[PDB]
């Protein structure tokens, strides 16, 4: 809360939009969680709150059958047939411009952190994307809850993502309320016994499936209280909001 | 013992961006404009081999086009590319097998690879059909806050150049373990007045159109994959067939349907196993086996 | 009536599964059966080589047998016998392979966990069936296989309607204005 | 046996610009004004073949028109043409079929083809049916900073002239292996004060309009393939039918529904097969084949 770093107008190219076998479009927040923990392990700072926004997002193609990428032969099972019409493997892409706002606590200096975070961002990936151009990150200061509104007056304009809740199950509710799904986390089902082809020989191997939650894209000014937009790690590998159920 | 791993991965060392296309005057380079796309209709007969009967039927079709405005004469193709080091550091799979290849490599000359890559960037091979009919092609490149102006031509008859050597040496040093370097490519061309322009296509399931053009918020643009394929065409390491091709395992381009580097003892995986079991080989092939290693991807199966 | 489909499925190389990675890579051959998904209103999938199956001389299709009256569950109760359930389940053997699957690293308090996300066919079936009746033309469509898609699954072959993909595109900020 | 390859694609060599239309006077041709498009409505009866019954209704439509203002009496149609040489190499595929076909070719005369092309440009035949009811027309063509003015008659029946001879020689020289040449044309027209014009038309799905018109930022114009079809109508090389047709395999005109060069021993493909493996060709057929090669296309499959 003491120090916030903001980067705006980040141009990302060639985003892999196929997040799952059914979800195509905006990347899930689990990639944001992974990048945040990677930044925590690399720089050495514990991060609690994560925030992001959407500015531009264009999917390559048209109303349906957006984009297909031609994949060539990259396996050692060729030589005779490897001369015409390599397998297709449909996988659409996209393009976007986003922004990030992160919290950091550090009292040794004030600008070395900017140096190292910029250095790391310069050599990163965004869901298979690539950073093209970004503005210089800037620093903001906050103290406690009542003055928090100041930050909403500091980095306009953008969209915000807010939780609204589900009633019984989403299979019909998503269509009925015409909001969009999103993968809040993964639920483990069984343990992978084999430990042969893994990238490590000590990390436990589990199998999991995505779980779907309800989020909505609204205007910042239309948000009555900001704590609905905070994400905190919860029990059973879940992510929750500080404010709970939305109410007027 | 020393079983070939079926899973191995390497990072995309070369990262190109989305090439962006503009119309600007030859002598008024301060003011530029974007190029739109638009949509038009065509009506041509059927030219299909072995079908005399269907020559008396019409055909109405709809396609996208792109060209300079009524009064402009310069095409401006600009983008950014990034070179990163960290070579011989696996990102997915392999902790004690990459080093066994490393102790065989590091005897190759990265300077040649950098020279060829920068020569490809400077000459203009990144533009496929835009160079047909242009008398003047030049570029300006700004890296590390220093600028260089190139008027390079003659993609044929490769010759040593000492004016481009410094940037080649810089990036070659970058590859052998460093951070990142970013280059801004700003190709200028004077194709003509009102002539057609060729931006990258993409194919979709049969729709209202039949030739769609890549658009980035009402402006023509080129795919990243095509630029990346332009960067990695250096393979001059076989005894014939000049005008080299792009580098990849089982190297053969489907566009014209040629089959080079077949199962005739010139491949990628056929080399290191016979090198470690037997004598080493010529300096030519280490060049190739590191070239296709620099491009990222997943290898195995 | 009751048996002929059962012995036709057993004699030929039929297998039952609910989660598979074939929608990402066709080269994989990993199939596992999970216990949790048994239920009255849960959807399953089957595979046989060549995707041949059989055709009724009177004329019948594979989809109708699953949802007519649920005969195999009606025999599951034990009115006719218990032998056939074990007979059917004995043919369900699971295989494990992780080659050509993505790896995702996830943070869990203190420590790491490696996960491999997978899809669910029941989600697709429910979404397509519920959206096909409301006349909602707000989705993309895509066909698997490509040049020869009939040898992969019957979904590309028989029901030409097409799969449904959610449109996750958020609205953009119009420039040259306060909003 | 020398079978034709699976893929053989050729790029076009005569690239015309996208024409534009303006209005000027007969003596103040220095200043030009645009020609807008607009819209209006129409109403009329339903008069068709053998339908007396439905002659009781009056159909109303909305159409799109175009004509000169009431203070100008001269139409200015302008564009540019680019002849690009380097013929006899397929863009996609072809290493032995195309090379042998080339070796058989370049024995004909490029002068005749260049002369006919430049005559079609100068005669004004590239200007489609705006020329009906024309008092007097002139063509201003500029090449190598040298201008030429024409008042040529005899759109058909190619005669002999000296004004087009040197331009034809230049085009023939650049066409037998060279770079490129560019021409700028400024067709001037004297329809009269307030007469109408005829740009191209679009075939769109069921929209409000019933007869749309082509326009670039709201300006009447013609597609850059009607002009292409007008340039390459020199095919005077079959048994009959003077006032020739364009050059295409299975020589066809949809507006008449008759397809010459059908399976009657004359065709691009049969002559190409004869040229690639067999005896030589006559003077007419060899230059017909090379003229058809000047236009792009796809062959094989």
């Amino acid at each position: 809360m003491r120090k916030f770093i903001i980067v705006k107008n980040v141009k990302v190219d060639g985003i892999n939009a196929k997040s799952s076998d059914i979800t195509v479009g905006m990347p899930p927040a689990t990639t944001f969680c992974g990048l945040g923990e990677t930044m925590s392990i690399k720089t050495g700072i514990v991060v609690k709150a994560v925030s992001y926004g959407s500015v531009k997002f264009e999917v390559r193609g048209s109303r349906f059958n957006t984009s297909v990428t031609k994949f060539a032969w990259q396996d050692r099972g060729n030589g005779g047939k490897a001369n015409n019409n390599s397998p297709i493997q449909p996988k659409p892409l996209a393009d976007g411009v986003f922004t990030l706002c992160f919290e950091v606590e550090w009292e040794d200096c004030a600008e070395v952190l900017v140096d190292k975070v910029t250095n790391f961002i310069n050599t990163a990936r965004i869901a298979g994307g690539t950073i093209a151009s970004f503005n210089k990150p800037f620093v903001k200061v906050a103290k406690d809850a009542e003055e928090l509104a100041s930050v909403k007056n500091a980095m306009m304009p953008c969209y915000v993502v807010v939780d609204c809740g589900v009633e019984v199950n989403i299979f019909e509710d998503a269509v009925n309320r015409k909001l969009q799904p999103m993968v809040n986390g993964y639920k483990k089902l069984e343990k992978i016994v084999d430990n042969k082809h893994m990238r490590d020989k000590f990390t436990p191997a589990y199998l999991a499936t995505p779980t779907y939650t309800m989020i909505g894209y609204k205007m910042v000014s239309n948000v009555d209280n900001f704590d609905q937009a905070l994400w905190q790690y919860g029990e059973n590998t879940k992510v929750k909001t500080i404010g709970g159920i939305y109410n007027d | 013992k020393l079983k070939a791993p079926a899973v191995l991965a390497y990072s995309r060392k070369i990262n190109p961006t989305n090439a962006l296309m503009f119309a600007v005057n030859w002598s008024d380079r301060d003011n530029t404009t974007a190029v739109m796309v638009g949509t038009k209709t065509v009506a041509g007969t059927q030219s299909v081999r072995g079908n005399p009967n269907d020559a008396d039927k019409g055909n109405i079709q709809t396609v996208n086009f792109a060209n300079l405005p009524h009064n402009k004469n310069t095409l401006l193709v600009k983008y950014n590319v990034k070179f990163v080091g960290d070579v011989f550091k696996a990102e997915l799979g392999g902790g004690e097998y990459s080093n066994t290849l490393q102790t065989a490599l590091e005897n190759t000359d990265f300077g040649t690879l950098a020279y060829r890559y920068v020569y490809n960037i400077a000459a203009g091979r990144t533009l496929w059909r835009n160079r047909v009919g242009a008398e003047s092609i030049e570029t300006v490149i700004t890296v590390n806050d220093q600028t260089f102006t190139f008027s390079d031509l003659l993609v044929n008859e490769f010759d040593e150049d000492v004016d481009v050597a410094e940037i080649a040496d810089m990036v070659a040093g970058v590859l052998s373990g460093e951070g990142f370097v970013t280059l801004k490519v700003e190709h200028y061309m004077l194709l003509g007045e009102g002539s057609e322009v060729f931006p990258s296509q993409e194919f979709v399931e049969n729709s209202k159109l039949s030739k769609q053009l890549f658009d980035l918020n009402g402006q023509a643009a080129m795919h990243d994959q095509k630029i990346g394929n332009a960067i990695r065409t250096i393979d001059t390491w076989y005894e014939d067939a000049t005008t080299p091709i792009a580098v990849e395992p089982y190297g053969s381009v489907v566009r014209n349907g040629v089959a080079y580097r077949a199962g005739n003892k010139t491949d990628l995986f056929t080399l290191m196993d016979g090198a470690v079991n037997g004598k080493s080989l010529t300096e030519e092939d280490q060049m190739f086996v590191t070239a296709n290693l620099i491009r990222g991807g997943v290898f195995g199966g | 009536m009751i048996k002929e489909m059962i012995e036709d499925f057993i004699s030929k190389g039929g297998l039952i599964f609910t989660h598979s990675g074939r929608y990402t890579n066709t080269n994989n051959s990993c199939f596992i059966f999970n216990k949790n998904d048994i239920g009255v209103d849960t959807k399953v999938d089957m595979y046989t080589p060549k995707s041949a199956g059989i055709k009724n001389e009177e004329g019948e299709n594979l989809w109708q047998v699953l949802n007519k009256a649920n005969m195999f569950y009606r025999i599951y109760s034990g009115e006719l016998g218990e032998e056939l359930q074990y007979l059917l389940k004995s043919c369900c053997t699971a295989k494990e392979d992780v080659t050509t699957l993505p790896q995702i690293y996830f943070k869990n308090g203190e420590g790491y966990d490696i996960l491999v996300p997978i899809g669910n066919a029941h989600n697709l079936i429910s979404g397509t069936e519920y959206l096909w009746e409301h006349k909602y033309y707000n989705t993309f469509t895509q066909k698997l296989g490509g040049s020869n898609p009939q040898n992969c699954t019957h979904a590309c072959n028989k029901m030409r309607g097409g799969f449904k993909q959610f449109n996750c595109t958020p609205p953009q900020v119009e420039d040259n204005y306060n909003a």
